[PDB]
């Protein structure tokens, strides 16, 4: 009974015993562990052997303990450490020796090194791992497959183990690689992993970066390994290039730099694709960088500190070259190619936008010339190109300049929406929607806008391709349209705007475009809705008869929607119907926020009806029960009052979506609509308070939520109490007791995300407590005698908010919420407050601060808390 | 990739036209609860 004859198996056709004995052999994993791995080892190591049965084992090895799940591989990793110390011992010289042995270029051995060290290191097991390496790679008398087993194990321990186990390590391993970087090194399959080893190791030496010797030698070797015979090397090498861009800019200044620049250049231009996709890479991401930079330094100089870091503008001072080589390859397309596919000439027209932006007026001198020539130019490659580059330079420069050029190029825009090429249409159709977006000064004016939307229309229905692609450009226009017109009547809705005329005619085909048979492709069905909403919401005064046709249409929809659900029989068409339920949502909830009181009455029943269904149709993902949460959100806002006839019937529903810890978004929505719904349906909430306070205490008391429920739940707190009023002293002393220990909370500085998370914690602590005093405040112009009743909790209060202003870390929104509370307090007790801010009178910086932010919130409350401050300062 | 979704408005789809509809749902709360507080503050 050998394991080959089973292991032949896994590779025939025949499975049979491929799946009994995997599960027999899994039967040892959990009960003779130590056995199965043995003799699994033994197989491996046998040079004897089929290596086709060797490689087999090497998998089973493998799965026996990898796993892509985390939680997965954690488990699995305490399985491994859960066996006697001696009989790993066993396996782990197997291992060791095994590799290299192999007459293979997978090297399947590489794989059971990178599974067993991934979990040992961390435990500080297996001591001679680094050493044994290390000194295979660098013994002279090595053969070729003993250097490219262990290069390939290296890489896998880097990419698959976290970085913190490993950084002490750091400068044992990087020694091993650049050894099998040098020219010296006879083959290039040991200098291919040699590169791909590197390229996963950059983050370790972070410490061998800042020594300059090491940082010297260690450019040299990928440099000259860019220039090499083999392609393979080339790319990798040039992989390892943009990292050192992406992470260590600051050291490229000394020499760096200059020795850069010829292989880039040289690379870009080079008709081999992936060597030219590196070579655009890497100037693309110098430019992202350079933008991140140049924003840093404007803070900086407005805050009136020197810069932390400078740039050298390495991007503006060669725009010169990258120009020329980016609209040349422009011209590389092929008209059967993939929408979904990664090409040079996509990557160049990306990263022609982030040149503009990085260099605003610089550049339109270098592309202006190109797009005026090749603008009619016979071949379709080439006037796609220029009208391609037409798009990009509109985002960087100042529009001023731009408005002779685009007022003048506009006759030759429309035309190009009627070439016979359906590539120049698309672009053509892309252009023009940016052109709306960004310069709508010459998109909207009288002589051009009638041919404008003649030829917009016309293009609806063309072919998906471009179809979806010309139906943003209609939502853009609509945009400008509608702040074209200032009615500045206080109204806030202009009464008449330039799409007046034709409104009714772009919405009919709007519509019927939805319905084509071919929507999926080039998402045009997801493309045709949103704009029929952007185009609603945009909507003018006259429009109002249009509106109501919509809504008629939309609402049909909806129950036609009812019956697809009934029958199914793919999960495509459970992607697909979910997807159409989550757009049809998103419209209704558009078109009720735009159609008057008195509509909204009489169609809020049946919208209330299928609203609900969807969400007791619980047969789909998450996106249908959230999406129905704050539709009904939308609809309580417009209809006010009179949802009180739906409380009984959506009480259930809504202690279902509370009580929920799983979905954790889905819960968040339950928690906003409680907000609306007592806003609205104020002095009322009181029959069904009780239960959402328990519900809302529940879901506090436990901890495996999501962090970022916890500050809603006190915000809806404060609300709560300023809807019902006087009535909260039933919950008063637990949710105070609650907030005081939340309130309390310290997180280390150093991580910002936890200092994000507890700083947005702290404007929904003080904002219930806003909502608190608030609550007992009353209406009248005296205090109200439950006022007394937060009067002993004063003290902390005051000592909470100084604490705030103590810390440097408080953002635009604590200071005002801060403020606010200071105001409240000093107006609902008066005269004793006076002695309590006088204990603490470092609570000043906090009022003059204030005022100074840019926020109008700050500095509007503040200017409250000053003004009332002062009447008790000197009352007497 | 990583940068595809940069290319001709290729990046809009369901799932980030949603958090767009999101964060506005969400700031359009907010702004209403200011203005409701600053009348109620009585300034």
């Amino acid at each position: 009974m050998e394991l080959i004859t089973i292991l032949e198996k896994t590779v025939s056709p025949d499975r049979l015993e491929l799946e009994a004995a995997q599960k027999f052999l899994e039967r040892a994993a959990v009960e003779n562990l130590p056995t199965f791995l043995v003799e699994l080892s033994r197989v491996l190591a046998n040079p004897g052997n089929s290596q086709v049965a060797r490689v087999a084992a090497g998998l089973q090895i493998k799965n026996s303990l990898t796993s892509k799940d985390p939680d997965i591989k954690a488990q699995y990793q305490q399985r491994w450490l859960a066996i006697d110390a001696n009989a790993r011992r066993e396996v782990k010289n197997y291992v060791l020796q095994t590799l290299g042995t192999e007459t293979y270029r997978p090297s399947s051995a590489s794989q059971c090194v990178a599974g067993i060290a991934c979990a040992e290191i961390p435990v500080n097991q297996w001591p001679e791992l680094i050493p044994q390496l290390v000194a295979n790679v660098t013994n002279p008398n090595s053969t070729e497959h003993m250097k490219e087993s262990t290069l390939e194990a290296i890489g896998y321990i880097c990419q698959d183990i976290d970085p913190e186990q490993l950084q002490d390590k750091s400068n044992e391993i990087l020694t091993a690689i650049i050894q099998g970087m040098r020219k010296e090194e006879p083959s290039n399959n040991v200098k291919l992993a040699a590169t791909n080893a590197l390229l996963n190791s950059l983050e370790f030496t972070k410490a061998n970066f800042d020594k300059e010797s090491e940082r010297h030698f260690i450019m040299q070797v990928v440099c000259e390994a860019t220039q090499c015979p083999d392609t393979r090397v080339r790319v990798a090498a040039l992989q390892n290039l943009v990292k050192i861009m992406s992470l260590y800019y600051q050291y490229m200044e000394t020499y760096m730099g200059p020795a850069l620049f010829a292989i880039t250049i040289e690379a870009m231009k080079s008709d081999i694709d992936e060597v030219a996709l590196q070579g655009i890479e890497f100037w693309s991401n110098v430019c992202d960088e350079e933008m991140d930079l140049a924003i840093e330094a404007s803070e900086a100089a407005e805050q009136g500190r020197p810069p932390e870091h400078t740039s050298k503008f390495y991007a503006k001072g060669a725009l010169q070259y990258l120009v020329p080589i980016l609209t040349q390859t422009l011209t590389k397309q092929d008209e059967n190619d993939d929408d979904d596919d990664w090409n040079p000439c996509k990557a160049a027209g990306v990263c022609l936008m982030l040149l503009a932006t990085c260099c605003e007026d610089d550049i339109v001198p270098h592309v202006l010339p190109f797009i005026k020539e090749h603008i009619k130019n016979p071949d379709w490659r080439y006037r796609d190109a220029a009208v391609m580059a037409f798009g990009c330079i509109l985002e960087g420069p100042e529009p001023s300049q731009l408005k002779p050029l685009v007022i003048q190029a506009m006759p030759t825009l429309i035309e190009l929406m009627k070439d016979p090429s359906v590539v120049v249409r698309d672009t053509a159709a892309w252009t023009v929607g940016r052109i709306c977006e960004l310069l709508p000064e010459a998109a909207i004016n009288d002589v051009y806008l009638a041919p404008l939307l003649q030829c917009l229309i016309e293009g609806l229905s063309a072919e998906p391709r471009v179809a979806s692609n010309v139906c943003w450009a209609f939502s853009s226009l609509a945009e400008a349209a509608y702040e074209a017109a200032d009615v500045a009547d206080d109204q806030e809705e202009p009464a008449t705007y330039c799409l007046s005329s034709s409104f009714e005619l772009i919405v009919q085909k709007l519509l019927e475009t939805t319905d084509r048979p071919d929507g999926h492709q080039n998402n045009l069905r997801s493309s045709a809705y949103e704009s029929l909403m952007e185009i609603v919401k945009n909507s003018a005064k006259d429009c109002y008869p249009a509106v109501q046709k919509t809504t008629l249409v939309i609402m049909e929809r909806l129950q036609q929607v009812l019956q697809m659900e009934s029958h199914i029989q793919s999960t495509s068409d459970r992607i697909q119907f979910n997807d159409l339920q989550s757009l049809l949502c998103a419209t209704l909830q558009n078109v009720l926020r735009k159609v008057q009181h008195q509509d909204a009455l009489q169609i809020s029943d049946v919208v209330m009806a299928s609203l609900l269904r969807m969400f007791q149709s619980t047969a789909g993902s998450g996106g249908v029960q959230e999406d129905a949460l704050m539709a009904v959100s939308t609809l309580v806002e417009v209809l006010g009052g009179e949802f009180l006839k739906y409380m009984e019937a959506f009480k259930p529903f809504l202690g279902i979506g509370l009580k929920n810890y799983a979905e954790y978004q889905v819960c968040l929505a339950a928690v906003g609509l409680v907000g609306d719904l007592c806003r609205a349906l104020q002095s009322n909430i009181i029959p069904f308070c009780d239960e959402v306070m328990q519900l809302l205490l529940e879901n506090l008391g436990n901890e495996n939520v999501h962090r970022s429920v916890k500050p809603q739940i006190l915000s809806v707190f404060g609300d709560i109490a300023l809807a019902i009023g006087g009535e909260f002293k039933k919950y008063l002393e637990v949710v105070l007791n609650t907030l005081q220990q939340a309130s309390q909370a310290q997180v280390d500085k150093s991580d910002y995300d936890m200092v994000d998370y507890l700083n947005e914690l702290r404007e929904s602590c003080l904002e219930a407590y806003t909502g608190i005093v608030q609550g007992l405040k009353g209406d009248q112009e005296n205090v109200h005698p439950d006022v007394m009743l937060v009067q002993p909790r004063v003290e902390f209060i005051l000592s909470f908010i100084d604490h705030i202003a103590g810390d440097e870390d408080h953002t635009d929104g604590v200071v005002a919420c801060a403020a606010g509370l200071i105001g409240d307090l000093c107006t609902a007790f008066g005269k004793d407050v006076l002695k309590l801010v006088e204990a603490r009178p470092m609570i000043h910086e906090l009022l003059t601060e204030g005022r100074r932010s840019k926020t109008n919130k700050a500095k509007t409350l503040a200017t409250w808390a000053t003004k009332e401050l002062r009447k008790l300062k000197n009352q007497a | 990739a990583a940068r595809l979704h940069r290319f001709k408005n290729k990046g809009k789809d369901s799932t980030e036209m949603r958090r767009r509809r999101i964060e506005v749902n969400v700031e359009l709360r907010k702004a209403k609860k200011d203005d409701q507080m600053l009348k109620r503050r009585n300034v």
